[PDB]
């Protein structure tokens, strides 16, 4: 046995990050280098949850002032603390 | 603080001259100022380098001492030893979520 060779949906948690990295390479080549994407990890899930929770305490934090789609989820809950 | 020491003596003086039967009025003893008989409310490691599950226990235990008006261990009571003002300094390198 070696296995039944994973599908795209069965592949994940490594192939997800891989698939993301390849999509970013696609976007950067099709742009020419006028975008400059940052690290998708750092922040991870729990670090970001604590960073947004600090704004609900009532003080701003790292991404605040007075994984690439995470910004789209992020703004909806960021606006409440600001 | 300093303004009281004046008033107290003068309020004494009004009542020695108005009463001709006032007898042997007190002087406030000197030792109460030289030695503490009025105010009784007046190792140190950086908390940021410590593990987490020691940082929580330590910061709670130290702030409980600090509240009374005197130094704890890792949070210090800044010296004024007087008026309605008092400030406390927790260590600056404490993790931001806990320190706020």
């Amino acid at each position: 046995g070696h296995r039944e060779e994973p599908y795209l949906t069965e592949a994940g948690r490594d192939a997800f990050d891989k698939f993301c990295r390849l999509h970013q390479g696609e976007l950067q080549l099709l742009a020419g280098g006028v975008l400059q994407a940052p690290q998708p990890v750092l922040v991870k899930e729990c670090e970001l949850v604590k960073d947004v929770l600090n704004v609900l305490i009532g003080v701003v934090s790292a991404t605040f002032s007075l994984p690439e789609s995470i910004s789209s989820l992020l703004s909806e809950v960021a606006e409440y603390g600001t | 603080l300093q303004q009281s020491l004046e008033l107290k003596r003068k309020m004494l003086r009004d009542k020695q001259n108005k009463k001709n039967s006032g007898q042997h009025l007190p002087i406030f003893p000197a030792w109460v100022y030289e030695r503490p008989a009025l105010i009784g409310d007046f190792t140190a490691l950086p908390i940021g380098t410590l593990p987490l599950a020691s940082q929580e226990s330590a910061v709670v235990e130290d702030l409980l001492y600090v509240l009374v008006g005197v130094d704890g261990r890792y949070v210090s009571a800044q010296p004024l030893a007087g008026r309605q003002s008092r400030t406390f300094l927790v260590d600056p390198n404490l993790d931001l979520s806990i320190r706020e």
